[PDB]
């Protein structure tokens, strides 16, 4: 039961980076999966979540910049940030959503397991 | 919670929040101070009843999900599936179909149900 | 189809009987049996509906019965206008509505 | 009570016929009708059932893909579609009144008025 | 044609406004309409519990696996569909309706129910 | 037996009596209160009667579902349950594990039942 | 357990007979009865099996439409009533206990009991 | 029906097999495969039922199991009051609910 | 989009041989898939259908009682496990794109991508 | 299974029709035949889908239509690399999903 996140690294203040996330010891097909950041300066960040039934919600300083998207096949996570910006620096982080009363797909938002992170450095 | 996830699929596409229909169905239920309490419980259970006449009426009764034998019209809307379930929300196609809501609901119950009840009971005749 | 004997044959003033023997399913199940008499030229005309039970303008020589699964026409007092085709017909069940037999041809 | 039979007495094989027969002396509403054939040297063979209201139709299997029976309760009119006729159709047909009732209604499991016929030949 | 249209009508011909009926039945000056609409709303349900324990759920005809007892009424088909009203056939099975209604309870939920609870494993 | 008279038989005896607890559901000063029951009373008849509707279980008392049974729920064997135990009981040993009984016959089935049951009739 | 065949033995083809059992030492109520049976140079042959309370019957394909499985759970009797006997059905049949189960009970797909299985013969 | 082998055979004191082969629906798809041993002119008795359920008064001897689509019985400690007609009973399905197999004779 | 078979050689009469069928290109889980069997000498025949999600398996009536077709979408694997295979089931068995679609997609009643075939000899 | 001609042919540039016969429950009720092109050694290509339209990829020499309970192809230009099977296949009802036809050997 881990997250490995891949991907990253610098990036142009108008460019793009992909991110990739790995699950291993759960079932990559009921699983609420979510992009949270971590910048130096700030803390914690909720950035974008993907449901089992490939639903997506972001945040309002992300929408319409970052896809994130699910590949069940591969266990497979990745988040698509375009048009990154300077604010965009910060350590990604991947994770579930600890599985409660069914809610129709709708997030909790308690994240029950948290990947390492990966890098994001925007210049 | 039964209100966890209440409208969450509003935004979402008509065939994604057609997997939601249990979520918006069990919030739908549950001195003149007292007055006001008591019809805002009873007409919470005369809207609720009323549509689960409608479904009753239509054959749809205990069903989230009901299939008819009533074509579907073009000129209620001309849209193909792609553009009705995958690419638009049931706000949006409420606002489309709500001025033939009645027409369709008028044919569910003179175009089949009481056509359909009426040949079941003389295919159980035999 | 339903087993009736062919060529059957009486004289006037006696009594016939046309035997007409189905399955249990197509005669056996239901007392649904009817009987018809097609002159040579005409269509058949309804002589006997229901095992034994008579339609209005048919007069009383014509009797049907059942045993087993095994149906019966009598045609007591025969006249020689009774010269004819009889059928049987069954009632079989949903999937499969009637079943006619081979007609007989009565003769006087 | 009489019901007489139109439609045409010879077709091709793999051909389309129609035929159709008028009711009058009761009303054909409240009967079921129903389609007999004859073939020239053979005895009764029953083809079709349709209900009085003319929303459920019966077929003998062998002609179950290729007959449609039909009515039109304001034209008293009782109709058979007949595509792909093959040699083993060659009989008279004859429209008849009975073959079922309704559940309000006696049992009506007989052929009590029967048409004059009409023959069709596929050669 | 309409609300009670079909009252003066024969059982056949009325069989076919059940909706017509049915859809009427849920719709000083201020706790008596409170007391109107939660009436209405419990004969309503009380009908619907009916047919619920009946396996008549959702159904305005609905058939049933309960003979007709010759005790309740010896009339035929003919003279109940074609020569008589729905006001007349209350009147006379008033006496055995609830003889009728305990029966339904009995073979077609019951029984029939814990047949199909059986038959759903065998 | 009469209302709640199997209370205290085993679940076997009593579940042939549903009907006749189903039965006693529904039916200024002592004006109010009388008025204050009848409407209590409906709704939660109704409440029960919505829950039945979500799980496929509309207008039946004894419903088949397609949840299977979790031995973490109660690892009791049929004959320690429906022959050597009444209904309050199994209420006091199932308390715990209602609500997510109650999710899952709500998402396991008459949401993705229906589903199939829509596209099975689709051909 | 104590389980008696009343019934015939002896039978003109197209015949019909009725074999009783009478069932002792256990509630005969609680359990679901079958007929096996056995023809003298064979081994057996599943017939019927009825349910406990008597609703529910079923027969093997051959006998399907011919014979009737009952039972009586006051005079603790199973019957088959068998009609019009063909001489292929000439053999011991075994008035059995067993062959299912109620769904409050553990699956009891084997014949627990067996007994003085009575011998028809058809000539 | 299911396939035996006839004229099952050893000596006091082996343990024997006898095998019981179905298709894909009778036993492979369930484990309601019961064991019932028949002595000459007596009524079968149940000696294993599910695959390796043993009644209660029938001795340790006898051990069901499968594998595949093939049911087994083994009589270990076999006796020279052991030599019955032995058969198998799958369950198959609603529609057809029980098949039997021949009888294997244990000739000891 | 690509559709490679993965399955068995030669098996005997009565025995039994499971089939594997990996998709790579396009969603796996969007799409319904089937199984179509062709005899060494004859023509094309259809063997199984699967839907999208694979809760719905339909099969051709000489294979309902010793075949199963079953779909992992997180495993972008269709397989077919077959039971008593007989002398007439020697074929190669192709795994198919199509056949099937929900109700809220356009009709897919062919077979719209095809792998290259298992050959499978009794 | 569905009737096709087999040994269709034509010279190069020709064109050439293919005949696709079934009943009313095969190719009547459903307008979704299909057809293949399977060369030999390898997997069949859908060529035509539904009663008239193309595959993204295919070209437009292949065209297809239906005239009561007989389907068709047309090919239009043939080239030496149509030589291969052509089968069509119809959609016949949820009790038999696809029927296919025997196979057409076209050559050039
Ligand atoms: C809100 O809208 C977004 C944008 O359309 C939806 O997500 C897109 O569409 C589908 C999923 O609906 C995916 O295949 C795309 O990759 C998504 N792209 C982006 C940029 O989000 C999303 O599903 C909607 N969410 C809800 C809860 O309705
Ligand atoms: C569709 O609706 C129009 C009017 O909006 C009507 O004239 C037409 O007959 C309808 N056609 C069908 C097939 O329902
Ligand atoms: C549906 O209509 C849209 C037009 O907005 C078109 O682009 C699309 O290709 C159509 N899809 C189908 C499946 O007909
Ligand atoms: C509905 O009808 C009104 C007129 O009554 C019209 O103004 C409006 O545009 C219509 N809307 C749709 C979606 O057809
Ligand atoms: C009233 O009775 C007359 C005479 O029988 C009948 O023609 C008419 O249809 C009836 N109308 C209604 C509404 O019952
Ligand atoms: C009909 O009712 C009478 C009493 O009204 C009763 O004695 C009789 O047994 C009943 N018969 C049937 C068949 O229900
Ligand atoms: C039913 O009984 C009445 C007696 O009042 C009789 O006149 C009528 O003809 C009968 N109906 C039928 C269909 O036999
Ligand atoms: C109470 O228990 C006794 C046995 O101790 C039993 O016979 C009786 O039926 C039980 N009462 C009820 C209402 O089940
Ligand atoms: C059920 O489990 C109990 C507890 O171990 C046991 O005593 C009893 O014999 C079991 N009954 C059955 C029928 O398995
Ligand atoms: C629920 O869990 C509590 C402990 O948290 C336990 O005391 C109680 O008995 C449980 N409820 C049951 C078994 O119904």
């Amino acid at each position: 039961v881990q997250l490995v996140e891949s991907g990253g690294g610098l990036a142009k203040p108008g460019g793009s980076l992909r991110l990739s996330c790995a699950a291993s010891g759960f079932t990559f097909s009921r699983s609420i999966m979510h992009w949270v950041r971590q910048a130096p300066g700030k803390g914690l960040e909720w950035v974008s979540t993907i449901n089992y039934a490939g639903s997506t919600y972001y945040a309002d300083s992300v929408r319409g910049r970052f896809v994130i998207s699910r590949d069940n096949s591969k266990n497979t996570l990745s988040l698509q940030m375009n048009s990154v910006r300077p604010e965009d620096r910060a350590v990604y982080h991947c994770a579930k959503d600890k599985e409660g009363y069914y809610s129709g797909g709708y997030p909790l938002w308690y994240f029950d397991l948290w990947g390492p992170g990966t890098p994001v450095t925007i210049s | 919670a039964v209100f966890l996830g209440f409208l969450g699929a509003a935004g979402s596409t008509m065939g994604a929040a057609s997997m939601t229909l249990t979520v918006q169905a069990r919030n739908l239920l549950s001195t003149v101070w007292g007055i006001k309490q008591l019809q805002a419980r009873v007409l919470a259970v005369e809207r609720y009843l009323r549509d689960q006449q409608l479904l009753g009426i239509w054959g749809c009764s205990g069903k989230l999900i009901c299939c008819t034998n009533v074509p579907w019209n073009s000129s209620w809307s001309n849209r193909n599936l792609s553009e009705i379930w995958d690419n638009m929300t049931w706000l949006q196609w409420d606002k489309e179909i709500s001025n033939y809501t009645q027409i369709i609901y008028g044919l569910l119950e003179e175009s089949q149900n009481q056509q359909e009840k009426n040949e079941q009971d003389l295919l159980a005749l035999d | 189809a339903l087993t009736q004997p062919p060529s059957v044959s009486g004289s006037p003033g006696q009594s016939v009987t046309i035997s007409c023997t189905g399955t249990s399913s197509d005669i056996g199940s239901y007392n649904y049996v009817s009987w018809y008499q097609q002159h040579p030229g005409k269509a058949p005309k309804l002589m006997i509906y229901d095992v034994t039970q008579r339609p209005s303008g048919v007069s009383d020589r014509f009797s049907g019965s059942k045993s087993g699964n095994t149906a019966s026409l009598t045609i007591s007092g025969l006249q020689a206008d009774d010269e004819a085709d009889y059928y049987c017909s069954a009632y079989a069940g949903r999937q499969t509505f009637y079943i006619f037999g081979g007609g007989t041809r009565l003769t006087v | 009570v009489q019901l007489v039979e139109t439609g045409g007495g010879l077709v091709q094989p793999g051909g389309s016929l129609k035929l159709s027969c008028r009711a009058s002396g009761y009303t054909f509403s409240s009967f079921a009708m129903s389609w007999v054939r004859q073939a020239p040297g053979k005895g009764l063979e029953w083809v079709s059932l349709i209900n009085d209201r003319g929303g459920l139709t019966f077929y003998v299997d062998s002609v179950k893909g290729r007959f449609t029976i039909s009515r039109d309760n304001s034209k008293n009119t009782l109709s058979l579609q007949m595509h792909s006729l093959r040699d083993g159709d060659t009989a008279v047909y004859y429209c008849a009144t009975g073959g079922m009732s309704s559940a309000l209604q006696s049992s009506k499991y007989y052929f009590d008025f029967w048409g004059q016929g009409a023959l069709v030949t596929v050669s």
